[PDB]
C-alpha cells in the first residue's frame, strides 16, 4: 500500500464512496510503506551516530527514534477512495501531516548541528588520508595524534572534544580501530557503523570497485534511454524537440566559407565593383561589394537568430587607402532584384538597410599593434527574423564597411568585415535548417555521410548537421564511457559492426567465382577501428568518404548494440584491466605507507 | 587528549588504539540518501 489512509465515513461497510481521507486535528495520516522507513531510518541513523557530540555540547535532545513520529492506525490506504479500497491495512504505521513536519524540521535542525561538527571532524580526518585501496598500512597512533595536535588550526572542534569526536569518528573510519578496554589491544576487524556499505566500496582486487563499475553503467543506461540515443540514425522525420537542442550558439568566420560548403551563405561573384549608395542618418555612404567575391550571409535559410558579427583584431588598412578610414563599419542587409550570383550592377540591388552601424568612423575603432592597425574589439549585431523577410526572394546580410566616399584607393580593397568572427545564435529552437531550407523535423539517416569534410565544420548553429552531431556526441560518450572501445577486447560495440561487415562483404561475394572466402581476423580488426574511429570523433560519421562508418547499416547497428550491451554489463565490468589497475593501487598504498612512516618518525 | 573517562566508550589517548587503514573497508557514512520525489514516494 501507499498514500494517505482512508476510513469508512459511513461506517462498517467500506465501499468505493463510503470512504474518506481520515483527516483530523493532526493533518492526514499518510502510510509509511516498508522502503520509505528505510530512508527516514537511514537519515536518523546517520544523526544518532553523532550521539557523543550532542551530549558533550549540551545541544541535541536524546537519540531520535523514528517511532516517535509515527502511529499505529488502521484502515484502507490508497491514493483515492476507489483504489484505497483494495489495501485494507491493519495497524499499519502511518505518520500524520503535522508529524511529517517534525520528522522533517528535526532531521533538518539536527542535520545542521551535525553538518557543522561533521565538517571539523573531517578537516582533521582526511587530513591524514585514512583511506588506502590495496593491502593495508598502519601509522603508530601516538605519533599520528601528537602530529594532528599540531596541524589542526586553533578553531577546529577536534581539539576541544578529542575523544568526543574520536567516538563519532570510530564509526565512520574503519581505519581508526579503538583499543579494546579489557585486553588493551586493537581488534583486527574494524566495526564502523557503515559496516556493509564500507565493505562494498573497498576497491575489490578482483574487479575495480562494485560501487564504481555499477554506476558507470546505470549512468550510461540513463543517457541511452534519455536523450534518445536509440533511434540515432532513424530514417524518418523527427521533431527537432526530439534532439533537445540547448545552449547552442556556434560562431564562424564567413567571407571564407565557400558558398557550396554551406547553403546559408551566397556570394556576389561579379566582374567589376558594385558601388551602391544609401542615406544612413542623413550622411550618404557607399556600400562597396569590392574586387573579390564578397561572401554574404544569405537571409533565407537563416532560422530567425541573433547574428552578432564581431570585428576585432582583424586588419583595418586605413593607412594605405585613406578611403577606408572615415567609413563607419556596419552590418547591412541587401535586398537584390535578380538573385545574387546573377546580380551584376548597382541597378540590380533593390535597397540596402543599415541594420546596425558602428558609431564613429574607421580611425577611432583602430588601434596600432605594430604598423598594421587592428580593430578595437566591437560587436555589430542584427536580430534577423524569419518573416521580416516574407516574400522578398533575395536578401543578404553583409557586414561591410559603408564608405563615406568611394575612391581609386579602394579599388582593390573590398571592405567586407566578414573576415571577423560572426556568432549566430538560433533564437527559436523549434525550427531547424537543412541544406538551405528551414524545417521542423530532421531525417537523421539523411544527414549521415552526406556532408563533406567542411560541409560539417561550416554547419549553421542549430541545423540538422549540428543537431545530428550533438546527438552522436552523446552516444559517443556512452560508448567511450561504459563500453571498452579502447582496448583489444573486441567489445560489444566493435562487435555489432563486425557482424554488419560480414553480412555485407558476404553477399557482395555471392554470384561470381567467390574466389575470396570472407576474412574475419581482418574484418574484426577493420570494424574495431571503425567503432573506435567513431568514439574518437563522433562527427566523421557525417562526412562522405569515411570507411565503414558511413554505410547505412552501422550506427543504426552500433547504437542498438551498445544499447543491449549496457543493459547487461553485470556489476564487475571493472574486471577489464583490473590487474594493472590493481597493481597501480598497491603502488599508491606503498607510497602512502611511506608517508605514514614519516608522520611516525618526525612527530614521535 | 586529556583524559575524559565515561562520556564516550573510548578514550582517544586510550591504551592500545591504532590508526591503520585497510584497503578492505573504505570509510563511509551515509551521503547518498535518496529523497527525490518519485523515489521517496
Ligand atoms: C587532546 O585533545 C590532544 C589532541 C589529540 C586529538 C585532537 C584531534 C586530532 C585527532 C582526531 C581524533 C578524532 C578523529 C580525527
Amino acid at each position: 500500500p501507499t498514500g494517505k489512509l482512508w476510513r469508512p465515513v459511513g461506517t462498517s461497510v467500506a465501499t468505493i464512496d463510503s470512504l474518506a481521507i481520515v483527516s483530523d486535528r493532526f493533518g492526514q495520516y499518510s502510510f509509511v510503506n516498508e522502503g520509505m522507513r528505510e530512508t527516514f531510518s537511514k537519515a536518523l541513523f546517520d544523526i544518532n551516530m553523532w550521539q557523543p557530540l550532542f551530549q558533550a555540547t549540551k545541544t541535541g535532545c536524546g537519540p531520535i527514534v523514528l517511532s516517535s513520529f509515527t502511529t499505529t492506525t488502521s484502515g484502507y490506504v490508497g491514493a483515492t477512495a476507489g483504489d484505497a479500497l483494495d489495501n485494507p491495512v491493519t495497524n499499519g504505521v502511518f505518520i500524520s501531516t503535522v508529524q511529517i513536519m517534525n520528522l522533517q524540521r528535526t532531521i533538518a535542525a539536527r542535520m545542521r548541528d551535525v553538518a557543522l561538527w561533521q565538517k571539523h571532524l573531517d578537516t582533521a580526518m582526511t587530513m591524514l588520508t585514512p583511506d588506502i585501496s590495496a593491502g593495508s598500512a598502519s601509522c603508530n597512533w601516538k605519533s599520528l595524534l601528537a602530529f594532528a595536535k599540531d596541524i589542526l588550526p586553533l578553531d577546529n572542534l577536534c581539539l576541544t572534544y578529542p575523544n568526543e569526536f574520536y567516538n563519532v569518528a570510530i564509526h565512520r573510519y574503519p581505519a581508526l580501530k579503538p583499543g579494546n578496554p579489557d585486553t588493551k589491544l586493537p581488534d583486527a576487524q574494524a566495526h564502523p557503523l557503515g559496516e556493509v556499505a564500507g565493505a562494498f566500496n573497498a576497491a575489490t582486487s578482483e574487479v575495480g570497485s562494485l560501487v564504481g563499475s555499477s554506476s558507470t553503467l546505470s549512468q550510461a543506461i540513463s543517457t541511452m534511454a534519455g536523450k534518445d540515443l536509440d533511434l540515432i540514425e532513424a530514417d524518418t522525420p523527427l521533431p527537432v524537440s526530439v534532439f533537445t537542442p540547448s545552449l547552442a550558439p556556434r560562431s564562424y568566420r564567413p567571407a571564407f566559407i565557400k558558398p557550396e560548403d554551406a547553403k546559408w551563405i551566397a556570394e556576389f561573384n561579379n566582374s567589376s565593383l558594385i558601388r551602391k549608395t544609401l542615406t544612413y542618418s542623413g550622411a550618404t555612404y557607399t556600400v562597396q561589394l569590392g574586387p573579390g567575391p564578397t561572401r554574404v550571409i544569405d537571409m533565407n535559410a537563416m532560422i530567425d537568430s541573433v547574428l552578432t558579427l564581431d570585428v576585432s583584431g582583424t586588419i583595418l588598412p586605413y593607412d594605405t587607402n585613406p578611403d577606408l578610414s572615415t567609413s563607419v563599419p556596419a552590418f547591412v542587409l541587401i535586398q537584390t532584384s535578380v538573385p545574387i550570383q546573377q546580380v551584376t550592377t548597382a541597378a540590380n540591388i533593390t535597397a540596402i538597410t543599415v541594420v546596425s552601424a558602428a558609431g564613429a568612423s574607421a580611425i577611432n575603432l583602430a588601434i596600432n599593434v605594430r604598423g598594421q592597425p587592428r580593430f578595437n574589439m566591437l560587436h555589430l549585431q542584427a536580430t534577423f527574423e524569419r518573416e521580416t523577410i516574407t516574400g522578398i526572394p533575395y536578401i543578404y546580410g553583409l557586414g561591410t564597411f559603408l564608405i563615406p566616399s568611394p575612391t581609386s584607393s579602394s579599388n582593390f580593397s573590398n571592405p567586407t568585415l566578414m573576415d571577423g568572427l560572426l556568432t549566430v545564435t538560433p533564437v527559436l529552437l523549434r525550427e531547424t535548417t537543412y541544406k538551405g531550407e528551414v524545417v521542423d523535423a530532421i531525417v537523421p539517416a539523411t544527414v549521415m555521410a552526406n556532408q563533406t569534410s567542411e560541409e560539417v565544420a561550416s554547419a549553421l548553429a542549430n541545423d540538422a548537421i549540428v543537431l545530428v552531431s550533438n546527438h552522436l556526441n552523446k552516444l559517443a560518450n556512452v560508448v567511450g564511457d561504459a563500453i571498452p572501445v579502447a582496448s583489444r577486447t573486441d567489445d560489444s560495440a566493435t562487435s555489432a559492426i563486425v557482424s554488419r561487415l560480414a553480412v555485407q562483404h558476404k553477399l557482395s561475394q555471392v554470384g561470381q567465382a567467390s574466389p575470396t572466402p570472407p576474412d574475419y581476423p581482418l574484418l574484426w580488426r577493420r570494424a574495431k577501428r571503425a567503432a573506435s574511429m567513431f568514439v574518437s570523433n563522433p562527427s566523421l560519421a557525417l562526412q562522405v568518404g569515411i570507411p565503414v562508418l558511413t554505410q547505412s547499416g552501422m550506427l543504426s547497428a552500433l547504437t542498438s548494440g551498445v544499447g543491449t550491451a549496457l543493459r547487461t554489463g553485470s556489476l564487475g565490468k571493472g574486471v577489464t584491466d583490473a590487474s594493472e589497475k590493481l597493481r597501480a593501487r598497491q603502488s599508491l598504498t606503498v607510497a602512502k605507507q611511506a608517508f605514514f612512516d614519516q608522520i611516525g618518525s618526525l612527530w614521535p | 587528549g586529556n583524559v575524559q573517562t565515561s562520556v564516550n566508550t573510548y578514550n582517544i589517548t586510550g591504551d592500545g588504539n591504532s590508526f591503520t587503514p585497510t584497503s578492505d573497508m573504505t570509510s563511509t557514512a551515509a551521503p547518498a540518501i535518496d529523497l527525490k520525489p518519485g523515489v521517496l514516494n
